C-alpha cells in the first residue's frame, strides 16, 4: 500500500525546530498529508513486533481523532503519516496570542473529553501523553487529538528521551505507581491552568530537574484563586487537580459537570478566532 | 597500564565483543567462579587506577572488554559535563545512562546551558557504579527497568535501591550491594577494602 | 469499652446517628435504604454522601465531620493494641 | 507461582465466581455481571459510577466490592515491591504533605479543618502495614527494631491523641509530631544498612492432607488469612511448609483475597482430602 517512493517533499514550518516533521503532497489524486520522522536503531527481530501494533491505530474512525493513513520503514527510520492540519498546535497559538479565553477552553475540554471517553470505552487505550503540544486545531473550527500511546513496545525500545523544563506527569506516576486512567485527569487540569494563565504554574509566580520533580510531589497543587474567572471553571480545575487518585473524578462524571453542560448549550465562533490568530 | 591490560585509548588497540553484548545477546548463565574472577579483576584494575590520582568519570558495562579471561578497562578520560549537549526540547538522556549515576550526580540541569562544568566527580561516586555492575552481572538485567526518566530521577534522588526479588544467595552479596549504594559519600567503602571483601570467597564452586 | 466498629450492624449505625447527630433528623432513613453497616461507615466518602442525597452543604459538612471524628476515635483503639503487643 | 495466577486476563466466569464469596447478600448480581462480560482488566479499574449500571443502587453493597478490588490491585501490582522501604515511603510522603500544607496555610485562631483530620487519618492508616510487618518474624528478635517500633508508635499515639482530644493551638504540636515522623521515616529509608529492608515477600506452593490440619486462621479486619497456632503434631510441620505469619491466598487454584473468614473455613473443611494452597511466606535467606 503506502510507500516512500510516491511521497514528495514540501514546505515546513522550520528546520529542526523541536521534532522534525515534513508536509507531503501525494502525486496520486493530490492527497495533502503530513509525515512524522521517527528514528530508531532496533534489530529486525522486534521490528515486525512493532509493525503489528499500528493496525489498531488505523482501526478507529472517531471524528475527534486525527486520521491514520499508514506506516512504513525507510533507511533506519519508522515513518508514520497522519492527516495534515493547517492550524497547528495549542503551544504555538499560546506563544503568539498569550492566553485563551474561557469559551474556547470549554470547547477544547469538551472535544478532548469526548475523544478520551471514546478511546477508553472502545479499545481501552490510555493516552498517557496529554499536553497542549498534542492538540491539533483545524481552520474550520474542529479540534483533534494525536500522539497517544498505543504500542508499549516502542517505549521499551526507544533510542533516546528528553526531559525539558516543563513536565506534565502525575504525583503517583513519579512514585513508581502503575499507569491508570486517573493520571490523565491531572495532566489535563494542569494543561487547563497553563492555557488559562499563560505560563507553567508549578513554580509559583531556574533550578534543576529534581527540584521540580520534588516540588510537584510535596507542595500543594496550584489554584486559580488569584484572578476573576467563572466559578464553575475553578471547581472543575479543583476536581481535576487532587493528589490522591481516589478523589479524582473519572471522565464520565465531569461530562455532567455544570461547566461542561453550559459549554455544550452555548455557541461561540471558533472559526473567527482561529482565522484571526493565524495568517488568514 | 600493564598489570591488567589497562587501555589508554589494526596492529594494536583491537576492538571486539564486550561485557554488555555478551550478557545481553548471548543470555549465557555465567558460572559463579567466572563471576568471582571477573569481579576480582575489575576491583584490582580500578584500585590500581585510583592510586594515580586520576578519576574514572564514566564506568558502564560497555566499557569493559573480555578476551580469553583478561579484563580491559577503557575510556576513562572522556566524559564530562559538556560532552552531553542537546536541543531546546530538553536534556537528551540516553537509554541506559540514568541507572549508573550516584545520588549526588543525579541532580542534572534542565536548560542544557550550564556555565562551566555542572557535575563534580570524586572517587567516592565511582564505586557506586561498581554496585550496579555486580548487581547486573549476578542477577541478569538492569535496574529501574520499565520506568521513565522523570521517575528514575526522583526515585534515585530519594536514596532508593531496586528490590532484591531476583537474587537467591547469602547475606554477604546483599550486604556488599547495600554497601556500594550507600546514600552518604564518606561511608562508602574504598576499592582496597572491597578487594579484600570479595577475596574472601562467599562460596566455592 | 464499645464494641469494635468493624463488627457493627445496621441497628448500631442508626443508634449512633440518633445519639451523636440527632439534630439532622430528616436524613436518618437514608442510612436504612442504602444499608450502611459498620464496615461501610468507615469508608464513606464525600462523593458517596453527595450521591446518597445530602443536598445542603452545611448538613453534609456536619455529617462528614461527625463521621471523621468517629473514624479518628476508633484509630486510637488500634495503636494502643499494637503498642501493648509490642511491649508483650 | 506467577503462571498460575493472573488478574489482567481473567475470563468473565472467573470474575463471576470470585465475586460470589465476597458476601451472601450479592447472589443476585452474578447474572448481571455475567451479561456485560466484565473482565479482569475492567474489574481492576471499577469505579462507583459504573457499578450503578448493574443494579447496585446500594452504597453499602458497593463498598464491599470496592474493598475487594482495592485489595486485589494491591496484591497484584505491587507483589514484588512489598518490602520495608516501600512501606516507609507512604509514611514519609503523607507526613511531609501535611507539614507543608499546615505551613502554607499559616492559620491562626481557627479550629482544625475537617480536611486536616482527613489527612491525619490517612497518615495513621499508612502506619499499619509498617508496624504489622515490623513486629513479625524478621524483625522481632532484635533490639533496634523494637526501639524503632516503640518510637514510631509513641509518635503515632501523640498524633492521634492531640487531634482527638480537643479542638484548637495544637497546630505547632501536630507540626512537630509530623516532623518527627518524617525524620524517623527518612532514617529507616536511608541510614539503616541491613539487607533485609530490601527483600519483599514471596509465593510458594504447599500440599496438605483425612486429617484436619489444625492451623486456626485468625482473620483480621482486612480479610488477610494469617495462619496462627500451628498444632504441635509432627506431620503438620514435617510435611508442610506452614509457619506462624504465613498467609493463604489461594485454595485449590482459586483466589480468595478479601473474602470473609466464614467461607474460607467452610471451603477448607468441605475441601477434598488432598488439598493444594498458595502461601505468601515471610522473607528468609537461602543460605545453601
Ligand atoms: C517515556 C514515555 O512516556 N514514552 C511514551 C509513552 C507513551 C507514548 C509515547 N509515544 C510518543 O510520545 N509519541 C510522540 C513523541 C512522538 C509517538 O508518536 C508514539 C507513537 N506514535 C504515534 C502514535 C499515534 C499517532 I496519530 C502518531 C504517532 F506518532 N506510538 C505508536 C506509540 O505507541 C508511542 C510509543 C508514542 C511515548
Ligand atoms: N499532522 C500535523 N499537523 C500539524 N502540525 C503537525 C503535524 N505533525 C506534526 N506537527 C507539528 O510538528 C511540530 C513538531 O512535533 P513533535 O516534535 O513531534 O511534537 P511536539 O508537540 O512539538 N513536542 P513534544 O511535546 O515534546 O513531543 C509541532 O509543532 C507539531 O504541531
Ligand atoms: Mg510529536
Amino acid at each position: 500500500e503506502l510507500s516512500d517512493e510516491d511521497l514528495e517533499k514540501l514546505g515546513e514550518l522550520g528546520s529542526g525546530n523541536g521534532g522534525v516533521v515534513m508536509k507531503v503532497r501525494h502525486t496520486h489524486t493530490h492527497l495533502i498529508m503530513a509525515r512524522k520522522l521517527i528514528h530508531l536503531e532496533v534489530k529486525p527481530a522486534i521490528k515486525k513486533q512493532i509493525l503489528r501494533e499500528l493496525k489498531v491505530l488505523h482501526e478507529c474512525n472517531f471524528p475527534h481523532i486525527v486520521g491514520f493513513y499508514g506506516a512504513f520503514y525507510s533507511d533506519g527510520e519508522i515513518s508514520i503519516c497522519m492527516e495534515y492540519m493547517d492550524g497547528g498546535s495549542l503551544d504555538l497559538i499560546l506563544k503568539r496570542a498569550g492566553r485563551i479565553p474561557e469559551s474556547i477552553l470549554g470547547r477544547i475540554t469538551l472535544a478532548v473529553l469526548k475523544g478520551l471517553s471514546y478511546l477508553r470505552d472502545n479499545h481501552a487505550i490510555i493516552h498517557r501523553d496529554v499536553k497542549p503540544s498534542n492538540i491539533l486545531v483545524n481552520s474550520s473550527g474542529e479540534i483533534k487529538i494525536c500522539d497517544f500511546g498505543v504500542s508499549g513496545q516502542l517505549i521499551d525500545s526507544m533510542a533516546n528521551s528528553f526531559v525539558g523544563t516543563r513536565s506534565y506527569m502525575s504525583p503517583e506516576r513519579l512514585q513508581g505507581t502503575h499507569y491508570s486512567v486517573q493520571s490523565d485527569i491531572w495532566s489535563l487540569g494542569l494543561s487547563l491552568v497553563e492555557m488559562a494563565i499563560g505560563m507553567y504554574p508549578i513554580p509559583p509566580p531556574a533550578m534543576a530537574i529534581f527540584e521540580l520533580l520534588d516540588y510537584i510531589v510535596n507542595e500543594p497543587p496550584p489554584k486559580l484563586e488569584h484572578k476573576i474567572f467563572s466559578t464553575e471553571f475553578k471547581d472543575f480545575v479543583d476536581i481535576c487537580l487532587k493528589k490522591q487518585p481516589d478523589e479524582r473524578a473519572d471522565l464520565k462524571t465531569l461530562l455532567s459537570h455544570p461547566w461542561i453542560r453550559k459549554a455544550e448549550l452555548e455557541e461561540v465562533d471558533i472559526s473567527g478566532w482561529v482565522c484571526k490568530t493565524m495568517d488568514l | 597500564t600493564r598489570h591488567e591490560n589497562l587501555v589508554l585509548f589494526v596492529t594494536s588497540l583491537c576492538k571486539g565483543n564486550t561485557l554488555y553484548t555478551y550478557i545481553h545477546q548471548r543470555r549465557e548463565k555465567f558460572a559463579m567462579n567466572r563471576t568471582l574472577l571477573i569481579a576480582q579483576q575489575i576491583a584490582q584494575g580500578m584500585g590500581y587506577l585510583h592510586a594515580r590520582e586520576i578519576i574514572h568519570k564514566d564506568l558502564r558495562t560497555k566499557n569493559i572488554f573480555i578476551e580469553n579471561g583478561k579484563v580491559i578497562i577503557t575510556d576513562f578520560g572522556l566524559f564530562s559535563s559538556t560532552k552531553l549537549l542537546y536541543c531546546d526540547m530538553g536534556l537528551g538522556v540516553p537509554h541506559n545512562w540514568l541507572c549508573y549515576l550516584a545520588p549526588e550526580l543525579i541532580r542534572a540541569l534542565q536548560p542544557e546551558k550550564p556555565r562551566g562544568e555542572c557535575l563534580e566527580f570524586t572517587p567516592y561516586s565511582d564505586v557506586y557504579s561498581f554496585g550496579t555492575v555486580w548487581y547486573e552481572l549476578i542477577c541478569g538485567e538492569f535496574t529501574f527497568k520499565d520506568q521513565p526518566a522523570e521517575s528514575i530521577i526522583w526515585q534515585v534522588g530519594r536514596g532508593m535501591k531496586q528490590s532484591l526479588a531476583n537474587l537467591q544467595s547469602g547475606r554477604d552479596v546483599k550486604d556488599l550491594l547495600m554497601l556500594c549504594w550507600t546514600y552518604e559519600k564518606e561511608h562508602r567503602p574504598q576499592f582496597a577494602r572491597l578487594l579484600s571483601l570479595l577475596e574472601h570467597l562467599p562460596k566455592k564452586r | 469499652r464499645p464494641k469494635a466498629v468493624y463488627l457493627w450492624t445496621v441497628s448500631d449505625v442508626l443508634k449512633w446517628y440518633r445519639r451523636h447527630c440527632g439534630e439532622y433528623t430528616q436524613y436518618e432513613q437514608l442510612f436504612a435504604q442504602h444499608d450502611i453497616t459498620g464496615r461501610a461507615l468507615l469508608r464513606i466518602t464525600d462523593s458517596s454522601l453527595q450521591r446518597m442525597g445530602v443536598t445542603d452543604n452545611r448538613d453534609r459538612e456536619a455529617i462528614w465531620r461527625e463521621i471523621v471524628k468517629q473514624r479518628l476515635k476508633t484509630d486510637i483503639m488500634e495503636i494502643r493494641d499494637m503498642e501493648r503487643l509490642n511491649i508483650y | 507461582p506467577m503462571a498460575y495466577i493472573n488478574i489482567a486476563e481473567w475470563t468473565p466466569d472467573q470474575v463471576t465466581d470470585w465475586i460470589k464469596g465476597l458476601d451472601e447478600s450479592m447472589k443476585g448480581y452474578l447474572y448481571e455481571f455475567s451479561k456485560q462480560e466484565i473482565g479482569g482488566r475492567a474489574l481492576l479499574n471499577i469505579r462507583p459510577y459504573e457499578l450503578e449500571n448493574l443494579g447496585m443502587l446500594r452504597i453499602g453493597h458497593q463498598e464491599i466490592v470496592l474493598e475487594a478490588v482495592e485489595n486485589l490491585r494491591n496484591f497484584h501490582y505491587h507483589l514484588k515491591n512489598d518490602n520495608l522501604q516501600f512501606m516507609a515511603l507512604h509514611v514519609a510522603t503523607a507526613a511531609k504533605n501535611l507539614h507543608r500544607e499546615l505551613a502554607r496555610n499559616h492559620a491562626e485562631s481557627t479550629k482544625i479543618d475537617t480536611r486536616i483530620l482527613h489527612d491525619i487519618t490517612r497518615t495513621i492508616a499508612t502506619l499499619k502495614p509498617l508496624v504489622g510487618s515490623l513486629e513479625r518474624t524478621p524483625f522481632r528478635k532484635q533490639e533496634m527494631y523494637r526501639e524503632y517500633c516503640g518510637n514510631v508508635l509513641k509518635c503515632g499515639l501523640e498524633l492521634a491523641t492531640i487531634a482527638h482530644r480537643d479542638r484548637f493551638q495544637p497546630v505547632p504540636a501536630i507540626r512537630q509530631s509530623a516532623e518527627r515522623l518524617e525524620n524517623l521515616a527518612n532514617f529507616v529509608i536511608q541510614d539503616i544498612s541491613d539487607p533485609m529492608v530490601l527483600q519483599p515477600a514471596s509465593l510458594n506452593l504447599v500440599t496438605l492432607k483425612e486429617s484436619e490440619l489444625g492451623f486456626n486462621i485468625e482473620s483480621s479486619y482486612n480479610g488477610i488469612h494469617r495462619v496462627t497456632d500451628i498444632k504441635y503434631n509432627s506431620p503438620a510441620h514435617n510435611s508442610g511448609k506452614i509457619e506462624d505469619g504465613d498467609e493463604i491466598v489461594q485454595i485449590n487454584y482459586q483466589t480468595v483475597v478479601g473474602w470473609q473468614h466464614r467461607t474460607v473455613l467452610e471451603h477448607l473443611r468441605e475441601a477434598l482430602p488432598d488439598v493444594v494452597l498458595t502461601v505468601k511466606k515471610r522473607p528468609k535467606h537461602t543460605k545453601m
